RNA sequence: AUUUCACUCAUAUUAAAUAAAAUAACUCCAAGUGGGCCAUUUUUGGUAAGCAGAACUGGCGAUGAGGGAUGCUCCUAACG
RNA sequence: AUUUUAAAAUUAUUUGAAUUUUUCUUCUUAUAAUUUAAGUUGUUUCUAUACAGUACUUUCUUAACCCACUCGUCUUGAAAC
């Protein structure tokens, strides 16, 4: 015998393949794997990796944050591997160039009315093979509500986690263990 | 039943040494402390206010709080599969400036001038410490009249 | 019938299976309950510094774009 | 033991028979993995039945070849054996069990014209 | 533009000539040291004095026990020395720290001082190399000088005699050369051991001590 | 690349000269001085006795004195202990 | 030349001292003569005795010489006397013995065999003091006096010892032990 | 204290050695367990026990192969 | 389908220098070939001038030599009186 850990076998931890059976997405994965391999640019590698991630790691990005992130990058291209949504809290939109996976109808209409354009990834692969003057962006990955229940258990000292409750009110879990008046707080 | 008090098992730990009783000197009250310093926790039993707990007697930490007569110290402690940071609040008599750091400080100060001189003459300097190694050869002079012969001894 | 009542046999093999973990080494910690009358003054110092910095930056922007 | 004819090597020829199937007739000879404490076959005692493992696997280059040194293809009518006109040196044909004699005569006659061998061209004669 | 191959073809030839010259000077050094030591001792006997020799700086260590039933502190040190199974063998540098590490594991090994010809025989008959990106290494046998120069030619070693030189004497490049080699895997000895239970210095047949210069005879029987 | 047979680096002359570009010269020189000396049976080896007379007489007195001294010291220790035991 | 008859004991001469210090900058020097199987064992015994007798440990000392004394007349027959000290199961004793040989280590080889055969004493429990040579007028043990008469003769009464290929298993006449 | 500007502190031999050191770090969802026993060394009750009760490590259990005639725990050594 | 290449070695003609002074002396400082490089090649015979024979492949049956306690289960522990 011999004294190795994990019998000498190396370990990896992430997702290895697509789960989705959409044929257009499979064509995209083939294309960008080829680009990443034959032009190792650290731009095509990251893209080829990101379009394999599950849904919870491809969050949406709104128009207002898109414009705010590109405020000091005029005449550049923003790249997102999620969806763009409209934002009714914006009053005015600039002229922008954006590539992404999906656009909502309202956001697509608003972008084109201000003089910009929307691109798909097979067009950015054709005009920007190595991602010159392209800026990679992503949306909030820890804003989902499910994340508000994770972490330290609600009942440990100074935990911010939400509990799982039938409903909300003065009659639902607010008496003993939540105020000093009933034997202790938290 | 079982008896686990706060001062249990400290009969010899918390006792003064021979012919060395009495309260502390007056210069102990003139020591300087600053944030981030290394410090030793040594309980002094003749001051009963703000004594540390049994476990921490003899440990070393860093300062995270200074008050009128108190100091907060960050100390590691092993709990069963991990190490936890503990926040220990003690009074000023049970506190001593740590000496575990001084060789590094002297080394830095002294190596500064050697580097400055070597670069001033544009030499090549090596400043890392050297582990004790094998010894070289030498020629040892010895008169024949000085070698004494020995042999095992009989039993008595 | 009686039984065992204590042993910590096999406990540090379990402890070393996932090693002895260590603290996290952050750069800042919270000053919630620490020495007051010193951190309130620090709040004032930092507000003054930020005011000066922002005013200079804003003035530079104002003249640069004209 | 090991059997070798040409370049084809078989690592074992005997079958794996089920433990205790020689002693009780309600136990069939098809292999089942032994589970259960105190088995003496699950624990690899010497002198008893062996277990099958992935080590006895065959060379990838010669895994499905017959002693003919070709692969086998089973056909059901005359039209099914169309693709064999391009690779007539790597494949041999066998006729399905439930085809009549009249259909078999036609299949055999076409296989001869294509220069492909038939494994069982003597049935129902 | 077939000039892309000719400049490389000249570079290889110049590299080969440089290696030849370096090897010849190494041979000179070996003969000179061997002769000087043989004269200093002869002069010491004449002038009523003793000439104590320099001590060794390098040992070769073999493992003697399997992987079952060991205390944890022994397992840690075996891992840090890169000795993982029964009859492995590696070179080790001699310091205060390595001596104390070697005292922990003494009853399970045996070691000694290797000669130049023993080093050469080990490197030519049982010499393997780690090739690849860091942490992906692909054990390969030497067969040529390309792999050596590719990984280690930044410190000016180009070929197998250069690392023989750097191993036999603790040259400036010892950590890299030693770490470049795979751990040696060796046969059992041709006439057996005496008793791995007992020590070399015990008045019985035994094996596990430090056998200073008798290591060469043993590792010629399992090479 | 496909792997091939690993050739014996010591007894296969072509690969031995491939790894060491200096081995041919060293081996040739060794063969030359080997043939010279074996050809000098009954022509040389006759004076090697003369050099024996030259330098063994030089070293003999020193070696003889050294071992004489060691032996005398061991004997003196014996007598010194035997006198004390009485 | 016949390795079936060799013992593996030789004699060595070792010299050593302590590493000089400020309190002692020219320390005493020591020598011994040790019988062992190789030079490494001789050094081990030297440091063992340095520790037991003086206050030297190998870790703060250095070695000056290791010689391996050879013998001058390996075909003349000498008389030897040996002084011992060894441990029994219930105490420790010291002894004097005599041997006849052509080498000192040849006599030490006999001594280890005899002390194992007669007293079950292991090499780990034996300390050797003062091997030397003794004249024939000062021999004490009767079994050595028998061997130094004027005209020593005796018959040979041992049984034959034959090569393995002539050591045949079906004989055709039962052999004789007489051999005159 | 904090903040802003200047100058400068060994690296390719890496501010002491060695290292199939990233086979790392961190989140989520869950199973099965919570009657144990044995050996060297230390050790409590008892005249003692193949008795009862603790400590560090290695094992049996969950594990077969060669040796100890035989043998769950001993020696070598762990399995395509 | 173009690294079984380059290089290295060998042999026979060469262009120059050393030294160890030589039918294996060195330094690819010019062309040709060969393998010791660049993981086995050749010659004879048989099967045989056969179409299933007593030969070859294969499946059963019966010996020898070595080895092999009754499965499932609860249990620290099962071949278990
Ligand atoms: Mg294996
Ligand atoms: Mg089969
Ligand atoms: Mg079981
Ligand atoms: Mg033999
Ligand atoms: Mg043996
Ligand atoms: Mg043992
Ligand atoms: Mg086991
Ligand atoms: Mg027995
Ligand atoms: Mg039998
Ligand atoms: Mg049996
Ligand atoms: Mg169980
Ligand atoms: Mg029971
Ligand atoms: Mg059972
Ligand atoms: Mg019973």
């Amino acid at each position: 015998g011999i004294a190795l850990k994990n019998v000498g076998r190396i370990k990896k931890h992430g997702r290895k393949h697509l789960v989705s059976k959409n044929p257009y997405l499979r064509l995209l994965v083939k294309l960008y794997n080829f680009l990443a391999r034959r032009t190792n640019a650290n731009f095509n590698k990251i893209i080829a990796k990101r379009l394999i991630m599950p849904k919870r790691y491809r969050p949406p990005l709104s128009l207002s944050k898109l414009q705010y992130h590109m405020a000091n990058h005029p005449n550049d291209i923003a790249v997102v591997v999620g969806s763009i949504t409209d934002d009714k809290r914006l009053f005015s939109l600039k002229q922008l160039k954006v590539c992404a996976l999906r656009f909502t109808e309202t956001a697509r209409k608003r972008i084109e009315d201000a003089g910009g354009e929307c691109l798909t990834f097979d067009q950015l692969a054709l005009k920007y093979p190595t991602g010159k003057k392209c800026v990679l962006l992503r949306g909030p990955t820890k804003a989902r509500t499910a994340e508000k229940h994770f972490g330290k258990a609600p009942g440990k000292p100074k935990s911010k986690a939400r509990p799982y409750v039938r409903s909300k009110g003065r009659k639902f879990e607010k008496a003993r263990g939540r105020r000093k008046s009933r034997a202790y707080k938290k | 039943g079982k008896s686990r008090g706060k001062r249990s098992g400290t009969r010899y730990k918390f006792s003064k040494k021979f012919r060395k009783h009495g309260e502390c000197t007056a210069n102990k009250y003139l020591e300087k402390l600053n944030y981030g310093d290394y410090v030793d926790i040594v309980c002094d039993s003749t001051q009963q206010k703000g004594m540390p707990f049994n476990y921490y007697h003899g440990k070393t930490g860093k300062i995270f709080h200074i008050t009128k007569r108190g100091v907060g110290v960050l100390v590691n402690k092993r709990v069963k599969h991990r190490i936890e940071q503990k926040k220990v609040c003690v009074r000023i008599e049970h506190v001593r400036k740590s000496r575990c750091n001084e060789d590094f400080l002297l080394r830095k100060i002294k190596n500064a001038e050697l580097i400055k001189e070597a670069k001033l003459k544009n030499e090549h300097i090596n400043i890392k410490r050297k582990t004790e190694g094998p010894k070289p050869a030498a020629m040892i002079k010895v008169p024949p009249s000085k070698i004494i012969t020995i042999e095992p001894l009989p039993f008595y | 019938a009686k039984s065992k009542n204590h042993t910590n046999h096999n406990q540090n093999r379990k402890a070393h299976k996932n090693g002895i973990k260590k603290p996290k080494k952050h750069k800042f910690m919270s000053r919630k309950g620490l020495d007051p009358n010193f951190f309130r003054n620090q709040k004032y110092c930092l507000k003054g510094i930020q005011k000066k910095k922002k005013e200079l930056k804003l003035k530079a922007k104002q003249e640069k774009n004209n | 033991a090991v059997k070798k004819v040409g370049k084809i090597i078989k690592k074992r020829t005997k079958k794996f028979t089920r433990f205790q199937s020689n002693r009780f007739m309600r136990v069939k000879p098809a292999w089942r993995k032994p589970r259960g404490i105190d088995c003496r076959v699950r624990r690899r005692y010497k002198g008893t039945n062996l277990m099958p493992s992935i080590g006895y696997g065959s060379n990838k280059k010669t895994k499905f070849l017959l002693p003919n040194n070709k692969y086998k293809y089973v056909v059901k009518n005359v039209k099914e054996m169309e693709p064999l006109i391009m690779n007539h040196t790597k494949y041999c044909v066998q006729i399905a069990h439930n085809v009549s004699s009249k259909k078999r005569k036609q299949i055999i006659e076409r296989a001869k014209q294509m220069n492909v061998s038939v494994i069982n061209a003597k049935a129902r004669l | 533009a077939a000039k892309k191959i000719k400049t490389l073809k000249l570079i290889n030839k110049k590299k080969r000539n440089d290696l030849r010259q370096r090897t010849l000077r190494y041979e000179e050094e070996y003969e000179s040291e061997r002769k000087k030591i043989i004269e200093l001792k002869r002069e010491a006997r004449k002038n009523n004095c003793f000439y104590r020799e320099a001590e060794k700086k390098v040992v070769f260590v073999i493992r003697l026990k399997g992987v079952n039933k060991l205390p944890p502190k022994v397992r840690s040190v075996f891992r840090l020395l890169r000795l993982l199974q029964v009859h492995n063998g590696v070179f080790v540098k001699v310091n205060k720290a390595t001596k104390e590490m070697l005292k922990i594991v003494e009853p399970y090994v045996t070691y000694g001082y290797p000669t130049l010809s023993t080093v050469r025989k080990l490197l030519y008959k049982r010499g393997y190399v780690r090739v690849g990106k860091v942490r992906r290494y692909a054990r390969k046998k030497i067969q040529d000088n390309a792999d050596i120069s590719k990984h280690l030619g930044k410190y000016n070693v180009h070929g197998i005699e250069d690392m023989v030189y750097q191993l036999y004497t603790c040259g400036p490049v010892f950590k890299k050369v030693n770490n470049f080699l795979w751990a040696f895997k060796l046969k059992p000895p041709r006439k057996g051991f005496k008793a791995k239970r007992h020590a070399f210095n015990e008045p019985r047949p035994g094996d596990w001590g430090n056998r200073e210069a008798h290591i060469n005879e043993l590792i010629n029987r399992m090479i | 690349k496909k792997r091939l047979q690993n050739k014996n680096s010591l007894t296969n002359f072509a690969v031995r000269c491939r790894l060491n570009p200096a081995y041919k010269l060293l081996r040739s020189l060794a063969v030359l001085r080997m043939r010279k000396s074996i050809l000098e049976k009954s022509k040389n080896k006759k004076e090697k006795r003369v050099q024996k007379q030259i330098q063994k007489k030089e070293l003999q007195k020193i070696n003889h004195d050294y071992y004489k001294g060691v032996a005398k010291a061991v004997k003196k220790k014996k007598k010194r202990e035997e006198k004390k035991a009485k | 030349i016949d390795n079936s008859l060799n013992t593996n004991i030789h004699q060595y001469h070792i010299v050593g001292r302590a590493i000089p210090t400020a309190k002692d900058k020219n320390p005493n020097v020591y020598r011994m003569c040790i019988f062992a199987k190789n030079d490494t064992n001789a050094k081990s015994r030297f440091w063992y005795f340095m520790k037991k007798i003086n206050k030297l440990k190998k870790s703060n000392g250095e070695l000056l010489a290791c010689e391996q004394i050879k013998e001058r007349f390996p075909l003349r027959v000498k008389n030897y006397g040996v002084l011992l000290r060894y441990d029994s199961r219930t105490g420790t004793h010291n002894m004097y013995k005599e041997f006849r040989d052509t080498t000192k280590e040849g006599a030490i080889a006999q001594l280890y065999s005899e002390m194992a055969g007669r007293h079950r004493a292991r090499a780990s429990s034996i300390n050797i003091i003062r091997i030397s040579e003794i004249s024939s007028s000062l021999v004490r043990r009767p079994h050595i006096k028998q061997l130094l008469k004027r005209r020593l003769r005796f018959p040979a009464l041992h049984l034959p010892t034959l090569q393995k290929e002539y050591r045949k298993k079906f004989a055709s006449k039962r052999p004789s032990t007489y051999r005159m």
